RNA sequence: AUAGAUGAGUUUGGUGAUGGCUCUGAUUGAACACU
RNA sequence: AAGGUCAUGGCUUAACAAGCCAAUAAUUCUCUUAGUCGAAGCUGAAAAGGCUGAUCGACCACAUUGGGAAUGAAAAAAUCCCAAGGCAAAUAGGUACAGCAGUGAGGAAUCUUGGUCAAUGGGCCCACGCCUGAACUGGUAACUUGGAGGAAUGAGACGUCGAUUUAUCGAGUAAAAUUCUGUAUACAUAUUGAUAAUGACAAUAUGUACAUUUGUCUUGACUAAUUACGUGCCAGCAGUCGCGGCAAUACGUAAGAGACUAGUGUUAAUCAUCAUAAAUAGGUUUAAAGGGUACUCAGACGGAAAAAUUCGCCCAAAUAUAGGGGACAAUUUUUCUAGAGUUUUAUGUAAGAAGGUCGUACUCUAGAGUGGAGAGAUAAAAUUCUGUGAUACCUAGGGGACGGGUAAAGGCGAAGGCAAUCUUUUAUGUAAAAACUGACGUCGAAGGACGAAGGCAAAGGGAACAAAAAGGAUUAGAUACCCCAGUAGUCUUUGCAGACAAUUAUGAAUGCCAUAGGUUAGAUUUUUAAUUUAGUCUAUAAAUGAAAGUGUAAGCAUUUCACCUCAAGAGUAAGGCGGCAACGCAGGAACUGAAAUCACUAGACCGUUUCUGACACCAGCAAU
RNA sequence: CGCGGCUCUGAUUAGUGUUAAGUCGAAAUACGGUUCGUGUAGUGGAAGUUGCACGGGACUUAUCAAUGUUGAACAAUACGA
RNA sequence: AAUAUUUUUGU
């Protein structure tokens, strides 16, 4: 896999890792950890 | 793959491809009847330009699809019973259907001289 | 086993591909069977078993090998004479069919079809120059020999 | 694949087919090249076929999986061991020039080593001692050392006379009014002078050069 | 049953690959439009 | 042991025994979907082909839904009993058209409320005969197939039409006209479907008579077939690529042209195309795709020379009785040493672990040391340090972690990874000969173990470095890059965690293919210098590859495991499992597309290297 | 009647696809102007950026201070660009 | 030999 295409996966995994933090407390209230 | 890997079921069907007209392809029907919910205009994508006449239709099965109105000029409006057939507007997203012009309520182009079968236009009967 | 014939098919190709005059093969009852078939078919020049070093080429046929007992059986080896004509090897391809993972057995009714350029089973028709060797009760014969003797058996390899 | 498809061995097969028929269908084929019939019955030789090379030494019998079965082997004779023993005992025998340029190859036809060291066509050198030693050691059944001594002493008696001739031949020529040129001892010394002088020029130049480096180390530009 | 095995358009500045999509062939207990 | 049975079987019973089947899902459970099958239909050149599961035949199930029994040789019922809802009915206690025709509804869409029991079949009957919505016949629909649907002559009406070159290019042998046929069909006659007799209805043969419609798609390329005008990214066309922005062969008209024809197109679907899930028959260095690792249970595969058994395989079928042939195959037996192992302290070696230490630098404390105004930082500075005496130069005590040279394309371990030193401790591997065991082998789902840095948990340690937090600068702005300082953390011990560009972007292993130049640890020798075993690294041949390149393999072959099937969504959602948490394992679909993607070639660019020209620049003079 | 499954819907709320013509920056591709990516842990409106170890899909892109030699005289009938 | 100020955008 080229480096240009690897950066497409890099942006997807970061925005997801960044999303699971923001909604971590909300998922803890509903018992969805 | 080794003969053993094939014995355990490694050969699986290929991932399905979406049909051009799912509402018709799913139930193996060539056409369906629907009540026109809205007659508006859709704009093509980057290359093409213009105002494509479309119609939001609620099929008999229950699906709400968007069909394309072929020809020049139509006479359908809200609460119009129209016949939907497969097809797709290659430049309009979501417009994955066509409307038969010799259909129940949709009339054919009266000023059409070529390809009348495609637009539901009776012969002029000039001499007759 | 059939694994030995597969190794023999690959080596004979690599030797012909390298344009070698002589070629060595492990001395086994199965290898000698196919070797005699290749020689009887006209692909190799001669077959003589000897030690780890090739016999004297000047007296290849006249070579008198020593008895094969348990004191030297681990060092014996079959020395094959390869053939080259018109700037092209006579044993170019030795594609095998029956591999250790699967043994392909053919019937007389099918070999009669494969012998005339028509597929039958997991085999394909034989074209000009091609040749198919079959291991049967009467030894490792050729598809045209087995068809004459009216027998089937185990398909070993296809020679071009 | 940096190579190219060379079809030099099939120039006849190719030319024979191109000359069999005519491109213009309906006409007889024109005459073939003038060389097509000359080599009609002289096919090429088989090339690119690795045979079992000639074995100049008994191959290792204990090897179970021997390699290099298509590698030319080294040519070693029984004389190679004798040449090394002699020339090592007589290192300065190599300074005596020896010509290895053959005239017609027919030098081993007049060599009869049963007569002595002096043979026809070849000079008296360490080889004559070796060939004489090998003969006695084989024919007369002598040992390596015994034959070596006999063949070695005959070599000295012949070399001694050679050195005695140079001395007497010169002394004899001057007794009747015979003068010669510059001997090798004098010429050799004159050459050393021309070279020694050139070295002196190089020494004085570098020596003076180093003085500048020694003075340039310290600084005295102020001129106090 | 011994005549039975075939391709085309389309990614690129361009070439050669890879890999889809579409057309070419046959058909329906078919429907619709014009007849 | 006994009974039972033609016979066999816990089939049955009594007394003892603790077994039998399976371990990779036997067994059991939930969800989704479906009547099953056939050269029966469709399709492909073909595959143990693919799809469908109409009409035909066989099988299964059901007759409003649910719950049940009896009769009978046999439930094999549209029967019978019971409950509920709909219609009907009330003291009643029927009906369910998935029997034929038909009506309503639903739907894109599928027919007559006919005649006869004459034929074939069935039920009842001594017989005659009665009954039959099966069945046979008529009707409706181009739904499909098959056939008809008109042939020959036709040149001066010396006309007409459309183009244009008034004579060129066409309509055009086309038409009219003439000469023949009597096709579908109509009517008549006869025979036949049926014979003991019975004809609802029609077929067949012969005779005579009649010359009866065009429709539709396409016309940029794929794809056979052209111009004109109008329109002007508008209107529209499009299966794919695309066309349309004022002289459009692509849109809409007109004409011409190409083709199929009572059909023609379009939509939907299936096969083939597609080796596009590749058993036949694929592939994974850089394009989708090699698991982090290899010890290993199951499971696949795996030597030599003989023998028994199976009679596998072959003759060779028809799912072939009984035989023959013995190479190969399965189980098994006896031998063999080429694979794999053991012994003989190898050499060499940063695999690993325990207990200890060494040293250069750093840092802390003290000596009211010497010295007495700066130091450090950065491109430059600022925050900061220093008169409570710093930096610099020393003395004496500590305190933690680090590992200079040697050092190499070097080496060691399954990988991760391992580099100061001493003792202790641990498994492989390599060379040389001898000896020994005698196929004991390779791969290996799963489980288990190991697994970098960072991280969590607990207690220590804390010099240095440094996420965080914080400040000073830079800058249009600056969270940043730079700087002054600085907490977790890095280190030790005990657990959790299991993700990596865990890489050779290349799984492990076996057999095999031509050379050269270095290099590592050994061995042999005429130890000088050449052979040789096992590794590693460059450059090549044959070859291979899309090429780059590889060439101890990305070659020729084989074994086995993992993994891939267009892009994107997505390694995401949901349920579940593991974990203290962080997160990991496993793992879709909808929506939107015709492209994504790889190597190479030639250029251009580079706050890219080295050069070559030019008042381009430097310098000088003049000017704006 | 209870438990479990399944379908629809739900204030509020999240992600992603598409859409030439908006705004804010300039992260990648050249040494992309702080080497880029992998893992992990923080952090910032966003792309990004920071610590720690790791990979090259980046530096094999490598090209002399060993400065390069009176290596056996001369003359002869030998030798003759 | 160990040097390093800043420099965004283009329907
Ligand atoms: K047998
Ligand atoms: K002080
Ligand atoms: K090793
Ligand atoms: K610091
Ligand atoms: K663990
Ligand atoms: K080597
Ligand atoms: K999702
Ligand atoms: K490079
Ligand atoms: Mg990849
Ligand atoms: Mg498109
Ligand atoms: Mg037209
Ligand atoms: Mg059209
Ligand atoms: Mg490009
Ligand atoms: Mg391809
Ligand atoms: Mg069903
Ligand atoms: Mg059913
Ligand atoms: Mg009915
Ligand atoms: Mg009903
Ligand atoms: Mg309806
Ligand atoms: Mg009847
Ligand atoms: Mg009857
Ligand atoms: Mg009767
Ligand atoms: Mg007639
Ligand atoms: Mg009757
Ligand atoms: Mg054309
Ligand atoms: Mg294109
Ligand atoms: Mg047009
Ligand atoms: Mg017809
Ligand atoms: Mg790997
Ligand atoms: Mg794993
Ligand atoms: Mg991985
Ligand atoms: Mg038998
Ligand atoms: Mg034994
Ligand atoms: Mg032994
Ligand atoms: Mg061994
Ligand atoms: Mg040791
Ligand atoms: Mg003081
Ligand atoms: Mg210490
Ligand atoms: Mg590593
Ligand atoms: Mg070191
Ligand atoms: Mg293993
Ligand atoms: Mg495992
Ligand atoms: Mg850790
Ligand atoms: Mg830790
Ligand atoms: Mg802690
Ligand atoms: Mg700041
Ligand atoms: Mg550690
Ligand atoms: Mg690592
Ligand atoms: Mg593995
Ligand atoms: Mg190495
Ligand atoms: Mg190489
Ligand atoms: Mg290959
Ligand atoms: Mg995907
Ligand atoms: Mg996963
Ligand atoms: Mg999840
Ligand atoms: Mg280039
Ligand atoms: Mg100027
Ligand atoms: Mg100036
Ligand atoms: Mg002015
Ligand atoms: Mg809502
Ligand atoms: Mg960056
Ligand atoms: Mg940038
Ligand atoms: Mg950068
Ligand atoms: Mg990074
Ligand atoms: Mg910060
Ligand atoms: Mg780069
Ligand atoms: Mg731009």
């Amino acid at each position: 896999i080229s480096v240009r295409r690897q950066k497409k996966l890099k942006i997807k995994k970061k925005k997801y890792k960044k999303l699971m933090r923001r909604t971590r407390n909300e998922r803890r209230k509903q018992d969805r950890l | 793959a080794t003969l053993n890997q094939v014995m355990r079921g490694c050969r699986k069907p290929q991932r399905a491809r979406h049909a051009v007209s799912p509402a018709l392809s799913s139930i193996k029907s060539p056409a369906l009847k629907g009540v026109c919910v809205k007659v508006g205009i859709t704009r093509p994508k980057k290359p093409n330009s213009g105002e494509r006449k479309t119609a939001r239709v609620r099929l008999s099965t229950g699906k709400v699809i968007t069909a394309y109105i072929p020809g020049e000029g139509h006479n359908i409006s809200q609460h119009s019973v129209v016949l939907v057939r497969g097809g797709r507007a290659q430049d309009c997203p979501g417009v994955r259907y066509h409307l038969v012009r010799g259909a129940l309520d949709l009339a054919g182009v009266a000023t059409r001289m070529s390809s009348r079968s495609k637009y539901g236009t009776k012969k002029p009967k000039k001499a007759s | 086993g059939i694994q030995q014939i597969t190794n023999m098919c690959s080596h004979l190709q690599n030797a012909s591909r390298a344009r070698l005059g002589l070629t060595s093969l492990p001395n086994t009852k199965y290898n000698l069977a196919l070797a005699l078939a290749l020689h009887r078919a006209g692909f190799i020049s001669s077959i003589t078993r000897g030690g780890p070093h090739p016999p004297t080429p000047e007296a290849l046929m006249t070579y008198e090998p020593e008895p094969v007992t348990s004191a030297n059986v681990a060092t014996r080896r079959l020395w094959v004479g390869l053939k080259y004509w018109n700037e092209e090897p006579v044993l170019k391809e030795l594609k095998p069919i029956s591999k250790p993972s699967r043994l392909v057995t053919a019937s007389l009714e099918q070999l009669n079809r494969v012998a005339r350029g028509f597929p039958a089973g997991y085999m394909k028709g034989l074209q000009l120059g091609e040749c198919l060797f079959v291991n049967t009760d009467r030894g490792v014969l050729e598809v045209r020999e087995a068809v004459e003797r009216k027998v089937g058996g185990l398909v070993l390899c296809k020679v071009k | 694949g940096k190579g190219r498809i060379f079809q030099a061995a099939k120039v006849y097969q190719r030319a024979s087919e191109a000359a069999a028929t005519n491109i213009v269908s309906g006409l007889p084929p024109r005459n073939p090249p003038l060389w097509l019939k000359a080599i009609e019955s002289i096919p090429p030789a088989e090339i690119n076929t690795r045979p079992y090379p000639i074995q100049h030494s008994p191959p290792n019998p204990r090897a179970r999986k021997p390699r290099n079965l298509f590698r030319p082997t080294k040519i070693v004779y029984p004389e190679d061991e004798l040449r090394r023993d002699f020339y090592r005992d007589h290192p300065w025998e190599l300074a005596r020039p020896r010509m290895i340029i053959e005239l017609d190859g027919k030098d081993a036809r007049f060599l009869d080593w049963s007569k002595g060291l002096r043979q026809r066509g070849i000079p008296l050198s360490g080889e004559s001692v070796v060939q004489r030693q090998l003969w006695l050691m084989e024919n007369q059944g002598m040992t390596k050392q015994e034959a070596y001594d006999k063949a070695r002493h005959e070599f000295y008696k012949l070399r001694q006379l050679e050195q005695m001739e140079r001395r007497i031949a010169v002394e004899e020529a001057r007794m009747v009014g015979g003068y010669f040129g510059k001997d090798l001892l004098t010429v050799g010394m004159e050459l050393e002078n021309k070279t020694y002088e050139s070295w002196k020029k190089w020494a004085t130049t570098e020596i003076a050069r180093q003085e500048s480096a020694r003075a340039s180390m310290y600084t005295n530009v102020v001129d106090n």
